[PDB]
DNA sequence: TCAGCGAGAGA
DNA sequence: TCTCTCGCTGAGCCTCTCGAT
RNA sequence: AUCGAGAGG
């Protein structure tokens, strides 16, 4: 049964590799128990005694002599070593790694609803992956007297099968799991809640956790079983324990994307919004302004608030002033626990000033405020995220002026480094590395030309005097904010591509002077190929 | 409260992987024993019982030894 | 119940004591007819009955007759999971050498012997084991110490 | 430029502003050619099949005064076409028969698979194509280590002769300087001893290569060589090279030589043809082009000596990866190739059955035996490397697969072995080679897209066409040109200005030179592009606006666009390429006119057009029928359909789309959907890349599509407990029996769920359709039972009106025992005996049409890279609605704009905006019936903006009913084409956008459907292009508590089919064990796998409420110990 | 082959000397009872 | 195929 | 004592479909 | 269960 002769639709059997070795090695031996017997001559007894030693050799280790034995078709056999060693042998694909029951595999979506130890999981893989405990409880409620009259109210679903299932997985833990497991945090358990669908529902904080995002990618749940595998994955497991990773200090669940858009768009001020100059009692009365519409939300305002610090030895105590904010910033105040400082909140909250504030809130008060005031900005970022109403338009890209100019040069000096390679007093390494020098020198003064104009180019008037404000342009506040985007990306939009490097190293050809905004000709093109086989072909094969 | 963290519950103890306390006997009695709860269920499922028991203080080690001890007297 | 794995070589002793059947001659698998034929590579007297208490000779079938040989064929009745256990030998005319020592690292027997590998591999060859058996077995090791 | 009644219908506005010379050619020519040359009938017998039997005949007969002659080979009439070999399940093959005569008779040399009209082989009722390869050319190459082969650094030379046919040969050096001959690739030997085995003496040798040896300018490495060689006379050399090819060694003089001439000097062991004679040539400078296949001394002393000047520093090192070097193996080359080997095979047959001597008996036929030839040719036709399984999702998924090369296959390279320079672009690929569409797993770099324009020389060098400048001005004539003539020229680029002289405008001119570009003057310029878009391939020029995108993007948008899954109702793209009509008509599922004429009758399956009485035949009725393909499942259980697109009474031109095939809509290819898009976050709903869906989108059904599975039941044959077809089931209810008929097969038509019975459980798991179509084969002389009966008397009933609605129809235009004939041997052919597999008692194949709708989970993408997943259904009323109260389709996340680099989403939704305002103010002067001048106006103002446009559409041509259909085939948005790098730029959408009252920045005020408050800022709103790709969550979720086990490590088998588990690999055993997670591991590695004993008793502790396991020892670790001790080492478990 | 001729011995010390043959491992709630098994020795 | 490492070769 | 040919070891994870033996 | 070919993450 070790080498089993699998039974097959057709007549014919189908044979595995050890036996026809088997079956040659015994083949060989009998024909020298009957040769010997006979007294053959002693050059002919001694040839296949070698043939012996290569079937011996063939059976166990094969290949190892050379000219592996082929079968029928043209692939080497597999011999007893090959059933040990390698990725296929029994070390690395049946003892340090095994398919498990209990277990299923599907899509995932955001489902932006769930608390921060909640999954979102299907009816139909629930009523399968806890069959077993709906059996159970189906016994012991008397609705049932056999295993088999169970089983078949849970084929035919009836209503009570729906309310088992709900009691029954009321607080068992569920594993969920990404494909590559890079880390630790790659594996978690989540509370699971059922839905209605077929796809599973992932909080939208653990993402970046998974490095999972929702592109189609997939997921695996397996289910714990006994007591102790219940409150290990309570204890150990759960997302709410894995605030911080285990590599670093730095939070793992740190708001982005929409969270943060929506955050420092709160946060932000401008310049003669309406109802600025106003005096307000508290965070209450910002939120009813901002809501009726009597008030815009980046106005300049006064509001009287009250800190709590914990200063104090063992205890906190509380200090009420008037303060200089803007009113969304009175009514993200509303959320805070108690015993921080206002400063968190008076200043534009990018992703680093969030991730610090949820650091500083796990350091001073502890794990369950973190939670809280974690899934609270969730929601608040998500909510006025959506109502900044804030979009992306090819009107919203701005070129410079300065742009053509410093290629001009710069093409000026590549010229000349080109005339001085033409005489004899340079070699060909050194001109490449001064032309690649000076393209990349161009590339940065361009980057920064761009970011300059697009940075400050805002102009409104308070009581009829000009005055310049930081922008409101969507790219722009897309850059400041760190929910995605870099400096490259902007650059690559409104100034020069820059220059492309192949999968084994640079590239100094020509330098790309047109945006994605206005676009490339053919050349360009053809010569910007190159960057994306080497980014792929590098993923793919290291 | 304590089914979202148990940070309460393992300050008691002190140690995280000290949770064999939580499972193997005390759950386990509740469950396949005749022992009853000491706080009021709510409807919770057991092994949340447990911890909320050891989050308050009446279940340690020292306290279900001692227990224990007192059943193995007839 | 158990605390330490131990690896060492095999005895052709403790090979000949793992086997439960006989031996193996006839180099058959199977198709005589649909039961397995005697003494192959999938047997019965060798490696057990093939179906669960049940013998392959008929006599008899039940759990209770359980620990009892057969007439027709000789073959033990028992659980059909035995297969996953028993084991057998097979009887070389010849003496062969185990390609692991001689090959695959320095070689094992090539420094029990002072001569190189090339020398060892072209006896084996015939460009035999029993030379290479006898010169193993004629060596002292506390005086060549 | 007057315009086809297909074309008249509905205009696609074009924005190129570059005049197009050279037509799309046909896309699939490069299967059609090659196939073609394999079965023609060549008088020269150069070409393949006659060329193989030319090259393998006469049969010489070993002395023995016999001989085996052959006059010619003809191709037999096929026994069934392409579509009864489809249902049937045979091969379409057509019989080879030749004639020879012995010093007469035909003899039958197997059935050669044939091409269909498409360019796609029927191998077993599947439809497969065949790849063609890049492989590196037959001839001498010279190369180098690049100095990594020692520490020393030096680069180290070689030479290397390949052969099409042969063995190889190499000559190379070592640090120490010494020349060094290799064959077959097997160990070194000193080069010097070759030269004694081709009758050289020693001063000979000297006197070849030496005239005197100094430190730069020549070498001694002869001289080395020499003094390094062990032998000195020929026999002993000879005697050394024989050891060296056979381990045994033998000395054996008077055989050596005849294994050294046979080796490399005899026709039927080595030949080096025709394209390596002349490569061979080519690297050696000689005049001539043509020799003798067979490898002659001089050549030798040659590419030694030109190895020796590389060394030296007189020549140059070759490129490898130069497409001047690699040629292009089609289907038909590579059939020739093994027909060859099989005539090989039975020719050495024929050779030892002459051996023996039969007089007046021997017959030409008895000798030859075809079945090694039907084996060779069914091996290549079903199990090669390149025979491939077709790719029928959607007609651009078919061009596509059918137009690769693949640099992988026999002779070709493995996946490992390549290295990262073949997997990068090369500056000759412009023109011959797509540089953006490719595989993005491992098999990048190593499989290509053939380019739009792309022609396969005679010898295999893709060649791409030019435009000849004469004196200054640019002319009409165009060149092909290879990628060895292209370097010596200048090549202009596509985007040069004219003067509608041909002379160029600019003073400086951008041009391309030996793979460099630059600026150059205008009398310098020897040759121009034909097109922009000459570059990219089909998918990547079906892109709009591709100029805008990252090559990262377009790569991905490439690869997304051939997994879009035909829709319901198929719908235009507002904004195209102008690519589309190419790729539907030449795609082979539209039904094209093949005379023109007027239609006749139209009907769901079947059309008749009256032929016009120019184009008839002489004795021709004068009548077309085509015939319709009506739900029938292709190959990824896809739906393919046809539906007519014509009425009765319509004039018909040559090449009118007479119906429309899936994905195609009016002759155009139409993959998607188009729909309202706004850019904008709503509630975190499409938070990373998800997609915010309204209702109305699955209200109206879409992107509803329909799939088809196939499925089978075979009555096997057993002694014991044989199978049956019969409705009795034991221990079944009355219902199911009830579905089922008399006979026990599902009645036809019938609605199925999920464990219903098909034959007499079978339908599986949650999918649920309707039964479409049933068919029934049984072994040849058992008698048809019950249902089988009526269902080939309804064919048979079926075959008579079939062929009886042409007979009628063709009499209509127009002793009778001509065509009756035919109608007893179709009659026959449902009536006789069916081919079955041995050991079967018969077969039944049911058909379930399944319609999916979009749901949570549904992968769903754009043209530019941008994909998501649908993430929640909302209601109408929370969409949110302009100031009209239209409410938007879908809602896309703004934020994957900045970072994945496609600004062409944004562009397209500002295009498409623009022409559903065109659209929108056409149908409101049309549903007021305004006058038809005003519609004139409108309609001819709108076409003739632009700045300076080459379409130059005229509508006073156009009569009252002809603006009347176009003005109502426009009413849902007019379209508008962008060529690939010569589209619409941004002043052109804002003057279109302005001309349809529309604001100009693209951006309009929205309202929150919720609580009715204007959003604060503008939002980004258009039209945007969408499509479904294949990935659908209705058949990815699975789930497993128990089933069955594999049987030496019995641990769940894998795969959703197989029912079973997750792999929980060591990486997660890794994170528990991190997480110090010790018992969830234990349970995960015992109770839940491997473990015999814990599997059940933990099964019953759950089921009796009990959560407590009581592991023991996997069975893998007793495999493991087993198979170790069966090994030879004792190894046990101490206590 | 080294181990074979040596005659070594495993005392399944580590991570994957446990999860191979299927035991507790030696950290995280198995190091408790590991300790007992080694104070009982 | 590229990239390293250990035992064996002479020089 | 030491610089060089020749051999053997290794080369990420998970999932889905088809055909052909 | 393998081999080959695709595809997704
Ligand atoms: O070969 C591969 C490819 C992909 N992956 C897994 O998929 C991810 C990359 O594939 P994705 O497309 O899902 O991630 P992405 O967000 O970076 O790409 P875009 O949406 O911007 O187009 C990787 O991060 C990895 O988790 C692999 O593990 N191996
Ligand atoms: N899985 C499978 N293997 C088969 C089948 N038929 C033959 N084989 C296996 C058994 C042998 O290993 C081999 C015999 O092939 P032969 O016909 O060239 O292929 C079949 O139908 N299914
Ligand atoms: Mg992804
Ligand atoms: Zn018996």
């Amino acid at each position: 049964d070790l080498r089993p002769l699998v039974p097959l639709d057709g007549g014919r059997f189908a044979t595995s590799d050890l036996n026809d070795l088997y079956r040659r090695v015994i083949n060989r031996n009998n024909r020298l128990k009957r040769l010997l017997d006979l007294a053959a001559p002693d050059i002919i007894v001694r040839n296949e005694k070698r043939m012996l030693q290569e079937a011996v050799d063939a059976l166990l280790d094969n290949g190892r002599r050379g000219r592996a034995i082929t079968g029928s078709n043209k692939r080497p056999l597999k011999s007893l070593a090959d059933m040990i060693k390698g990725k296929q042998g029994r070390f690395r694909q049946n003892l340090l790694g095994k398919r498990v029951d209990y277990s299923g595999r599907s899509v995932i979506t955001v489902g932006p609803y769930l608390r921060l130890h909640q999954c979102g999981l299907p009816k139909k893989m629930a009523l399968e992956l806890f069959k077993p405990f709906i059996y159970g409880k189906l016994e012991l409620r008397g609705l049932a007297t056999t295993i088999k009259a169970a089983k078949k109210m849970v084929e035919r679903e009836e209503a009570v099968v729906w309310d088992i299932l709900d009691e029954v997985i009321r607080e068992h833990p569920v594993l969920l799991n990404r494909a590559p497991t890079l880390h630790r945090l790659g594996i978690q358990a989540f509370e699971p809640v059922l839905i209605e669908g077929k796809a599973i529902q992932l909080h939208p904080l653990v993402c970046a956790a998974y490095n999972a995002d929702f592109d189609g990618d997939q997921m695996a749940v397996h289910v714990p079983l006994t007591l102790e595998a219940q409150l290990e994955a309570r204890a150990l497991m759960m997302s709410t324990n894995n605030i911080l990773s285990p590599a670093n200090g730095e939070p793992i669940i740190v708001p982005s994307q929409d969270v943060v858009l929506g955050l420092y768009y709160m946060t932000r001020d401008c310049v003669n919004a309406k109802g600025e100059g106003m005096v307000l009692t508290g965070p209450k009365e910002a939120e009813r302004l901002y809501r009726s519409g009597l008030a815009s939300l980046h106005a300049r305002v006064k509001v009287r608030i009250t800190e709590y610090e914990k200063d104090a030895n063992g205890e906190l105590v509380a200090k009420t002033s008037l303060k200089d904010t803007t009113v969304g910033r009175a009514i993200l105040w509303m959320i805070v626990p108690k015993g921080l400082p206002y400063s968190i909140v008076n200043q534009a909250l990018g992703k680093k000033a969030i991730s610090k504030m949820l650091n500083t809130c796990y350091r001073i008060l502890g794990l369950k405020p973190t939670v809280i005031f974690a899934d609270q900005i969730m929601y608040t970022g998500f909510a006025y995220a959506a109502r900044s109403g804030a979009s992306v338009g090819i009107d919203d890209m701005v070129i410079p002026e300065k742009k053509h100019e410093i290629i001009s040069e710069a093409e000026a000096e590549v010229a000349e480094i080109q005339e001085q390679f033409q005489s004899g007093l340079v070699t060909a390494g050194e001109r490449y590395n001064k032309v690649i020098d000076i393209w990349a020198a161009a590339n940065d003064r361009v980057s920064k030309a761009m970011m300059d104009n697009l940075q400050t180019e805002t102009v409104i008037n308070r009581d009829g005097q000009e005055e310049k404000q930081v922008s409101f342009n969507s790219i722009y506040m897309m850059a400041d904010s760190g929910a995605r985007g870099s400096a490259a990306q902007i650059r690559q939009l409104a100034g020069m591509r820059g220059l492309m490097a192949k999968p084994d190293g640079s590239i100094i050809e020509t330098p790309i002077t047109a945006n994605f905004r206005e676009g490339l000709n053919v050349l360009q093109y053809f010569i910007s190929t190159h960057g994306a086989r080497k980014g792929l072909a590098d993923t793919a094969l290291k | 409260m304590a089914r979202v963290t148990v940070q309460d519950a393992v300050e008691k103890i002190g140690n995280r992987f000290d949770l064999v306390l939580v499972a193997a006997r005390r759950a386990r009695q509740m469950q396949v024993g005749g022992k009853d709860p000491l706080v009021p269920e709510e409807n919770d499922k057991t092994t949340v019982i447990a911890l909320r028991e050891i989050e308050e203080g009446l279940i340690n080690n020292q306290i279900l030894d001692v227990r224990e001890r007192q059943e193995q007297q007839e | 119940e158990f605390d330490a794995i131990k690896i060492a070589l095999a005895s052709p002793d403790m090979i000949r004591s793992w086997s439960f059947g006989e031996v193996k001659k006839p180099e058959t698998i199977n198709y005589r007819t649909f039961k397995p034929e005697r003494d192959g590579l999938f047997c019965a007297r060798i490696f057990g009955p093939v179906k669960d208490y049940e013998c392959l000779c008929g006599k008899y079938k039940r759990l209770k007759h359980r620990g009892v040989i057969c007439e027709k064929c000789g073959v033990e009745v028992t659980q059909t999971k035995v297969r996953r256990e028993r084991m057998g030998h097979i009887e070389l005319a010849s003496p062969t050498a185990h390609i692991w020592f001689l090959k695959s690292l320095p070689s094992r027997i090539g420094l029990l012997l002072d001569m190189p590998l090339r020398d060892i591999e072209r006896v084996l060859y015939f460009e035999g084991a029993e030379a290479i058996q006898a010169l193993l077995k004629s060596m002292d090791l506390e005086q060549e110490c | 430029m007057v315009y086809s009644y297909t074309e008249k219908k509905r205009i696609r506005k074009d924005f190129g502003k570059r005049p197009q010379v050279l037509d799309v050619p046909y896309l699939l020519s490069i299967q059609l050619d090659s196939f073609q040359k394999f079965i023609e009938q060549d008088p020269e017998g150069q070409y393949g099949l006659e060329a193989a039997f030319r090259s393998v005949f006469p049969i010489q007969s070993y002395s023995g005064n016999s001989e085996l002659q052959y006059v010619s080979y003809r191709l037999g009439e096929p026994v069934f076409d392409v579509q009864e070999c489809q249902i049937r399940g045979v091969t379409y093959s057509a019989p080879l028969r030749v004639k020879l005569r012995l010093v007469e008779q035909e003899v039958y040399m197997g059935e050669i698979p044939l091409m269909t009209d498409n360019g796609t082989f029927v191998i077993n009722g599947t439809e497969r194509v065949i790849v063609s390869q890049l492989h590196r050319s037959p001839g001498v190459f010279f190369d180098s280590d690049k100095g990594k082969t020692h520490s020393s650094g030096k680069v180290l030379y070689n030479a290397r002769i390949i052969p099409y046919r042969g063995s190889w040969l190499d000559f190379e050096f070592d640090p120490k300087d010494n020349l060094f001959v290799r064959i077959d690739r097997r160990r070194k030997l000193p080069a010097t001893i070759i030269l004694r085995a081709l009758n050289y003496t020693t001063e000979q040798i000297l006197d070849l290569f030496f005239e005197f040896t100094n430190d730069l300018d020549h070498g001694p490495y002869i001289s080395e060589t020499l003094r390094v060689d062990p032998t000195n006379d020929r026999l002993s050399a000879l005697v050394e090279i024989y050891r060296m090819m056979r381990p045994g060694e033998p000395p054996t003089r008077e055989a050596a030589e005849s294994l050294f001439e046979n080796l490399f000097f005899s026709e039927d062991r080595y030949d080096l043809s025709a394209v390596g004679r002349m490569k061979f040539n080519r690297s050696l400078l000689r005049e001539e082009i043509e020799g003798s296949g067979i490898l002659s001394k001089d050549d030798i002393i040659d590419v030694m000596k030109k190895l020796i000047d590389i060394r030296n520093g007189k020549g140059e090192v070759d490129d490898i990866d130069h497409l001047g070097n690699r040629r292009i193996r089609s289907v038909g080359e590579m059939a020739e190739n093994q027909f060859r080997v099989g005539l090989v095979r039975v020719e050495r047959a024929v050779k030892e059955r002459l051996s023996l001597g039969d007089l007046d008996t021997l017959m030409p036929q008895d000798m030859i035996n075809a079945k090694p030839i039907s084996a060779a040719v069914k091996e290549f036709f079903g199990s090669s490397q390149l025979s491939q399984f077709m790719d029928q999702n959607n007609p651009l998924s078919e061009i596509t697969h059918k137009r690769r090369i693949s640099a992988l296959g026999p002779g070709g390279l493995t996946r490992e072995r390549a290295g990262f320079e073949v997997r990068d672009v090369h500056p000759t690929h412009y023109g011959r080679v797509c540089p953006i569409e490719t595989p993005e797993g491992p098999n990048i770099g190593l499989i290509n897209s053939l380019s739009v324009y792309a022609q396969t020389n005679e010898y295999g060098f893709l060649e791409t066409p030019y435009r000849k400048v004469t004196d200054g001005v640019v002319t009409d004539e165009i060149h092909y040109l290879s990628a060895i003539e292209e370097g010596n020229y200048v090549i202009a680029q596509a985007n040069s200005n004219l003067d509608e002289e041909g002379h160029f405008v600019e003073d400086l001119v951008t041009c391309r030179s030996k793979g460099e570009s630059s600026l150059f003057s205008r009398d310098q310029v020897d040759y121009m592009d034909v097109s922009t878009q000459q570059v990219v391939s089909v998918g990547a020029s079906l892109i709009p606006f591709l100029e805008h995108d990252d090559a990262n993007r377009a790569l991905m948008g490439a690869n997304m666009q051939r997994q879009a899954v035909p829709t319901l109702r198929a719908d235009k793209p507002l904004v195209g390429t102008g690519m589309e009509r190419a790729v539907a008509v030449d795609s082979g599922v539209t039904a094209v006119a093949k005379r023109g004429g007027v239609v006749q009758y139209v009907d769901a399956s079947r059309i008749v057009i009256k032929v016009n009485e120019d184009e008839m035949y002489p004795g021709e009725a004068g009548i077309d029928i085509y015939n319709l393909t009506k739900y029938t499942r292709s190959n990824q259980n896809t739906c393919i359909n046809q539906m007519p697109c014509v009425s009765l009474g319509e004039p018909v031109e040559r090449g009118d789309v007479l119906a429309d095939g899936p994905s195609t809509d009016l002759g155009e290819l139409a993959l998607g959907q188009n729909m309202r898009v706004a850019f904008m976050p709503w509630n975190g709903y499409n938070f990373e890349d998800s997609i915010l869906v309204s209702e109305r989108v699955v209200q109206e059904d879409r992107f509803t599509t329909i799939h088809i599975q196939e499925l089978a039941c075979v009555s096997r044959d057993t002694k014991l407990g044989p199978e049956e077809i019969t409705a009795d089931i034991p221990n079944v209810g009355e219902a199911a029996l009830s579905k089922l008929d008399e006979s026990g097969i599902v009645y036809i038509g019938a609605e199925v769920t999920g464990g219903d019975i098909l034959v007499g459980l079978r339908v599986p798991n949650g999918v649920s359709g309707t039964v479409i179509d049933v068919q029934v084969f049984t072994r040849d002389g058992v008698e048809k039972d019950k249902r089988a009966l009526e269902i080939e008397e309804m064919q048979l009933k079926q075959a008579k009106k079939d062929l009886s609605e042409e007979l009628q129809i063709l009499e209509a235009g127009l002793l009778k025992h001509e065509f009756e004939k035919k109608l007893e041997a179709k009659r026959r052919k449902i009536t006789q005996g069916d081919d079955l597999a041995p050991g079967v008692l018969k077969i039944v194949k049911v058909y379930l049409a399944v319609k999916r709708r979009i749901q949570p989970g549904d992968k769903m993408a754009g043209r530019h890279g941008n994909k998501g997943v649908i993430s929640k259904i909302n209601p109408i009323e929370d969409m949110p609605y302009d100031e009209n109260g239209t409410p938007v389709d879908i809602v896309l996340n703004p934020l994957g704009v900045p970072s994945r680099m496609n600004i062409g989403q944004i562009l397209e939704t500002h295009l498409g905006m623009a022409a559903k305002g065109i659209g929108d103010k056409i149908n409101a002067m049309l549903k007021q019936q305004q006058e038809v001048a005003k519609l004139r106006e409108f309609i001819q103002r709108a076409y003739d903006l632009g700045a300076d446009v080459r379409q130059k559409v005229d509508l006073s041509t156009f009569s009252d009913e002809e603006v009347m259909r176009l003005a109502e085939n426009l009413r849902k948005g007019m379209p508008i084409a962008t060529p690939v790098f010569d589209g619409a730029k941004e002043a052109e959408i804002k003057e279109l956008l302005k001309l349809g009252d529309l604001p100009t920045s693209g951006q309009i005020r929205l309202y929150d459907g919720r609580t009715g408050e204007q959003f604060e800022r503008p939002v980004t709103v258009g039209y945007m292009y969408m499509l479904k790709l294949n990935h659908l969550v209705d058949d990815k979720m699975h789930a497993r508590s128990t089933g069955s086990y594999s049987l030496v490590t019995q641990q769940p088998l894998g795969g959703k089919a197989q029912f079973g588990g997750q792999r929980f690999g060591e990486m997660e055993v890794w994170a528990l064990e991190a997480y110090g997670a010790a018992y969830t591991l234990q349970e995960m590695l015992t109770v839940k796998s491997d473990d015999v004993n814990g599997r059940t008793k933990m099964y019953k502790n759950i089921v009796d409420g009990n959560h407590q396991m009581e592991p023991g020892m996997p069975e893998s670790f007793n495999v493991l110990l087993k198979e170790i001790r069966s090994l030879g080492i004792n190894i046990e478990l101490e206590d | 082959t080294e181990a074979a001729v040596a005659g070594k011995r495993d005392e399944l010390r580590g991570l994957k000397e446990n999860v191979i043959v299927g035991r507790l491992i030696p950290a995280g709630t198995g190091y408790a009872y590991h300790q007992d098994r080694m104070r009982r020795r």
